[PDB]
């Protein structure tokens, strides 16, 4: 996925990564919904649900934590 | 996020919404609309999205909505922002909850240089759940039986290093002369050189003597600010047992919980409460960061209090004088229309809640008597510092000087004369039948100017 | 551990085809691991109820509170009542992830009047409040047997029922008064029959 | 030449949103017009004066004055009118129902110019509903305390009222509770009387509750009647019922009063007990259609004062107007915003401002064959009280309880699955009375009633 550590739009406050959505697409199944490769040893085998998103094709975003912007008690450190 | 969902510029606010007006200055690069939406989101659920709120379709019932971001003229890189909060976010009877919910963590936002809270509007639905002033204005003017003129008070300046015996003698001298109230210094509670029970005893003795001797009703503000709540209640109960009619408190160092507790006690036990405003310049002195004082005056009128310090306006330039007149009108009156020229941002209706009495102080003398008498009117108290204890003859002569000057000015205002132009003339034709007023007019040479 | 004297329990409950040969611990470990979607393992809790497993015990083992259990069972029942009749797959493929809290409100309507309600509620993205008020307005329609302009709103579709609710609520007033205008404009924004529309325009405008 | 406007009947006057509105239905004696009758009703409920003689002495006696702003005739009846009156917000004490009552209905009902007077509705502003406490818990909180989701609650009242020992009373309570019911109810007339004192009844009932709840695996409750001659005695009973660990108590708000009911509601709020409000001595007021106080007003005053459950009486059907009125004032105490609907009985648009709801309780002479209709009228936020429908089963109390439980579960399941309950009810019950003999006997005892409601 993107490699912005924690970045906004050029002038706006909207976080660039999620574009203000607050949610991104799963990076394991690529929005597919089912697992593709066996991952650990065989307890997560291909054909079943995705091991990460549990079958929702949509996860939260790290830089902007569910807040459509950068700053505040969710995305930044409290002083 | 081209849609902001928090900046609804066409939203009109209800009559059960709490409105707030901020003046903010955004960082370089950030626009104004998004800064307003961010101020609305920080002081509520701190999200623009709906990834948590959409738990079971329980959305947007507990979020604020910016609806006006007009800019302020003169200054640039500085704007006004209006915000509307629902009513079911706040609890009843608690001012701490309102403060915590609004100004809790918005001031620590990172994408703004500075942020100030200028006004606030409480709906009637929320005004009716607080007690308010214990007594008010009409009741506290009927209890003391003093009609048709301001009240007179004196502060005792030789604060520290005075035995309780001498303290009582000075109080007796001042009160016997003709004053109404004496005031206890702000930082005299229980120091080792003068404990509080002794002070209370001798002050009560002096009050009883002077009141039984002069026929009027006298009083002394007794400072009950304590380290805990048990000590505060002990001091208040003892001051009531002696028969004292009025006490004192500090609502900004002791807090709002202690002030609400004391106000409820004072309502139940028939005592008047005078509120001193120490430690207030720490919050509101700079015009670019803090909490304007009219917001704290409103919060005080809500929680409790009968008198309130407000500061003189005899030498302010303009705007500041208009601002102080505005937030004096916000305290004494019952319905105030929006007039941005004198501070008031929103229309406030108090639903027949009693008023609060302004107090002027800070080194004023007899020559200021006309101006004050026509600015604050007759619903106020006038505190004198050196203007009473500095008379060449003593304390009782200074008391009589101030009393004579005040009654002369008010009698001259009643007849229809003008106090701006010919106030000094009135004082001069009054300072002929009395030596004390003549000595006072000769000591304070300040006849500065009028009109 | 059987809990004494529960004689009101039904005989049993049906289980989907894929789980017809599992034990109780299999149901437990498939509920706890979410190894299905809600409409697959709702019959599993509905069946576990009939073996002496009280909702507190299932909440202790699996980890879903009783309110969520009841919501899921009722939602799966409503969905199964929808799919087995005249329908179109725009919604069954949309009720796959998170549609129970909305299916819990159309449970008051009989199977005849559920597909139309589902279409109306998913076409405009309405939450639980609007769904509850819509179902209540639909159920209040046959009671008003005779009123001002009742037969001009058809009842085989939810838009006209809700529009009639708004329209009869607006008539509790007089000359526009700036409050009737809002209610009438909100009524014309949900109606979907041309006869109701031309009546609403006949009364709000021109006449 | 003409009376100067009467100063009280101001037709073109819309009332502000901080005024208390009241709707009277009055009928005046022959030879009196309606206009001044309405103006006199407005002057009696306040300063009893049309003139301005008792004022103008530096006083504004026009801020404490009602104003009849609307008079209309009742369609379908001659010589009877509706008068609307608006009072300010300054006449009323903050947080007192006694004061509202004694300020509105104090003197006016004895006015000699009218032949009859009835108070049909009343509207409180938000500024006034915010100064009261309301129900101690509400609906959601009391559904979470008992942990009963997705069905009406079941309760039984004990018919062999008197002459029964406390130990025997406890045994019957136990038998009913372990059969499958949720709540049992103390008889209203039962206080500490020579044959059964209160502390003994409390002891044995608490013991039965603990036994049955521990052996059946869910939460059971009994409403203990804590009505006393004095407030101090009432507090002793309530405190001892809390010490035993009881979840719910009972009061009686029309013979004890509103002061005692407000005090008990505050105690219950501070100590986490639910409160059930019995409805006794009410037909003395709200029975005759032309005098008294409609029960809708008292339901509103109760939601203000305090109480979680309220009796409403089964309304399975007598006539569509009366059942419409009952549905009106049943939705006036569960919802949060009720729009004016003159057919249902509501006159004003009432807004409650996030005050909790109140559960309506259906009671009195209902049995198994009535279960479908009820389940679709009151819904799922309600209680169903059974009298002889539980203790009269051919072979005991526990099988009667089980029959009622089975019938209720079957009906709500068949409603969730999609079927209707106005045409498939009897068939639902006969299908459920095959794998269960108790329900079969109960169906054989009571005769099936044929509903003929709006089927078209």
């Amino acid at each position: 996925a993107n490699n912005n550590p924690q970045g906004t739009k050029p002038n706006s406050l909207v976080c660039a990564n999620c574009e203000g959505e607050g949610c991104v697409a799963c990076s394991q199944c690529k929005g597919g919904g089912v697992n593709l490769i066996d991952h650990f040893n065989g307890q997560f085998k291909a054909g079943a649900l995705c091991w990460l998103c549990r079958g929702k094709k949509e996860v939260l975003c790290g830089d902007c934590n569910g807040a459509g912007f950068i700053g505040g008690f969710l995305s930044t450190f409290d002083e | 996020d081209y849609k902001l969902t928090y900046y609804t510029p066409d939203y009109t606010p209800k009559d059960t919404d709490l409105l707030a007006a901020f003046r903010f200055s955004p960082q370089p690069g950030v626009p104004a609309d998004e800064a307003g939406a961010a101020i609305a989101a920080e002081s509520s659920t701190g999200t623009w999205t709906t990834v948590w709120t959409d738990l079971l379709t329980d959305m947007d019932r507990y979020k604020g909505k910016c609806y006006h971001i007009e800019p302020v003229q003169g200054e640039e890189n500085s704007y006004f922002a209006f915000i509307a909060y629902p009513l079911d976010l706040f609890e009843e009877g608690s001012v701490t909850n309102i403060l915590t919910s609004i100004v809790g963590n918005v001031f620590g936002f990172k994408a703004i240089r500075s942020l100030r809270l200028e006004d606030i509007r409480f709906p009637v639905a929320l005004v009716k759940t607080f007690q308010g002033p214990p007594h008010g204005i009409q009741v506290e003017r009927d209890l003391l039986n003093k009609y048709g003129r301001p009240m007179l008070g004196c502060t005792i300046k030789p604060k520290l290093g005075l035995s309780a015996k001498n303290y009582g003698r000075a109080v007796y001298e001042c009160l016997r002369g003709g004053l109404d109230f004496t005031k206890d210094d702000e930082n005299i509670n229980s120091q080792p050189f003068q404990r509080w029970r002794d002070r209370f005893l001798f002050v009560a003795d002096a009050i009883h003597k002077s009141q039984a001797e002069t026929g009027e009703i006298k009083g002394h503000y007794l400072n009950v600010t304590a380290p805990t709540c048990e000590e505060m209640m002990k001091r208040a109960e003892f001051a009531k047992e002696l028969g004292m009619p009025i006490i004192m408190h500090d609502f900004l160092t002791a807090g709002f919980t202690a002030n609400t507790t004391l106000a409820k006690w004072c309502r139940d036990n028939g005592v008047l409460l005078h509120i001193h405003r120490a430690m207030h310049a720490v919050i509101d002195r700079q015009r670019n960061h803090g909490i304007h004082f009219r917001v704290l005056a409103k919060c005080l009128r809500l929680s409790g209090g009968d008198h309130l310090h407000s500061g003189t306006v005899v030498g302010k330039l303009e705007g500041d004088k208009a601002s102080t007149l505005g937030f004096v009108d916000l305290m004494r009156e019952d319905h105030i229309e929006a007039d941005r020229s004198r501070g008031v941002f929103f229309t406030q209706d108090w639903a027949s809640m009693p008023g609060v009495l302004p107090v002027a102080s800070g080194g004023i003398h007899v020559w200021h008597m006309p101006a004050l008498v026509e600015i604050f009117g007759d619903d106020s108290v006038l505190q004198f510092g050196g203007g009473t204890l500095g008379h060449p003859w003593g304390n009782a002569p200074g008391a009589t000087a101030n009393r004579v000057a005040l009654e002369a000015c008010v009698q001259a205002r009643n007849e229809g004369r003008d106090l701006y132009r010919e106030g000094g003339d009135i004082l001069r034709e009054a300072g002929k039948w009395s030596p004390e007023l003549a000595a006072a007019l000769d000591l304070w040479k300040e006849i500065k100017f009028e009109f | 551990m059987q809990q004494l004297y529960q004689p009101f329990r039904p005989p049993s409950s049906p289980i989907p085809t894929q789980f017809r040969s599992l034990d109780s611990a299999g149901k437990i470990e498939i509920l706890a691991g979410r190894m299905a979607l809600w409409f697959e393992y709702a019959p599993l809790i509905s069946s576990l109820y009939t073996d002496g497993f009280t909702p507190p015990t299932i909440e202790e083992l699996t980890g879903i509170s009783s309110i969520e259990q009841n919501r899921l069972i009722v939602g799966a029942q409503v969905r199964d009542s929808i799919l087995q009749s005249i329908h179109e797959p725009e919604l069954i493929s949309a009720f796959d992830t998170g549609g129970a809290e909305l299916l819990y409100e159309i449970r008051l309507l009989s199977t005849t009047q559920r597909v139309a309600a589902a279409t109306f509620i998913i076409d405009r993205n309405i939450d639980s409040k609007g769904a509850q008020d819509l179902a209540r307005a639909i159920k209040d329609y046959p009671n008003r047997r005779g009123d001002v302009g009742w037969l001009d709103f058809d009842y085989n579709l939810p838009g006209d029922c809700l529009s009639f609710l708004y329209y009869r609520q607006s008539r509790e007033n007089k000359n526009p008064s700036d409050q009737r205008t809002s209610m009438l404009l909100q009524a014309l924004g949900v109606a979907e029959s041309e006869k109701a529309k031309n009546r609403l325009n006949t009364e709000l405008y021109g006449d």
